């Protein structure tokens, strides 16, 4: 935590989501590796411990 | 079923070419924090090589 | 003199000078509160772990569990703590059911004694017992 405090380094995930780029329209889309990676790479999630 | 050859490149590339700053962060700035705080600590460290 | 408690029981001409005005306005990056408060909890030194150490009377301190189901039980306790520290239901960095065979773990507990046998009865209760079978007593 202190670690956190004094670094000026800071994480956005959305420099992730804007790198892709790729909305699904719906289920429809069934098999795509940029929607699969920003699946498992969660950048919704903020816990960075 | 069809070819994904293009898709999973693109995802690389972009992968690959990111703007992320912590490499820089972690090369540079990480090790004088860690050296400002070290003399501070209760614990002191205790490293093998 | 001064007498100072313990905290531990014991054994029972223009006075106006010109650059002084503080019209300054500052804000600090990082702020001063912040870092305040986290070196403050970084200040906290590490906790006694007196289990299975002597009282002093020489009865072992400690509760009467196994060594590895302790070791267990503490980094069950440990990962409970950091899911506390980081206020989610279930902890990121966990210290228990990490993919090591840590199986031979041993750690302190009140089970066994000094000389290596067990606390299945306090050591002042065997002096006296072995003390009681030695008495005599007045002729009849």
């Amino acid at each position: 935590v202190l670690l956190q405090r004094i670094s000026p380094l800071q994480i956005d995930p959305t420099i992730i989501s804007n790198t892709m780029s790729t909305v699904s329209e719906s289920t429809t889309q069934t098999l795509s590796p940029a929607s699969s990676i920003l699946g498992k790479l969660r950048p919704s999630n903020s816990d960075f411990s | 079923t069809q070819s994904l050859v293009s898709s999973m490149r693109g995802t690389l590339d972009k992968l690959k070419l990111i703007k992320s700053m912590t490499p820089m962060y972690l090369q540079q700035l990480a090790p004088v924090e860690l050296a400002v705080i070290a003399p501070m600590l209760p614990f002191p460290p205790f490293q093998v090589p | 003199m001064k007498r100072i408690p313990r905290k531990t029981k014991g054994k029972s001409p223009a006075t106006t000078e010109p650059g002084t005005s503080n019209r300054e306005q500052y804000k600090a990056r990082p702020g001063i509160a912040s870092v305040q408060r986290a070196t403050e909890s970084a200040e906290m030194p590490m906790k006694n772990n007196d289990e299975g150490t002597p009282d002093k009377k020489g009865n072992t301190k400690g509760d009467l569990v196994n060594e590895h189901s302790e070791a267990k039980d503490e980094a069950d306790e440990a990962t409970k703590k950091q899911a506390k520290d980081t206020d989610k239901s279930k902890a990121q960095v966990t210290y228990s059911d990490t993919g090591i065979n840590n199986a031979n773990e041993l750690s302190r507990s009140g089970n066994v004694d000094n000389e290596g046998g067990s606390n299945q009865k306090p050591m002042s209760t065997r002096i006296a017992e072995a003390t009681s079978a030695i008495v005599s007593k007045h002729p009849a």
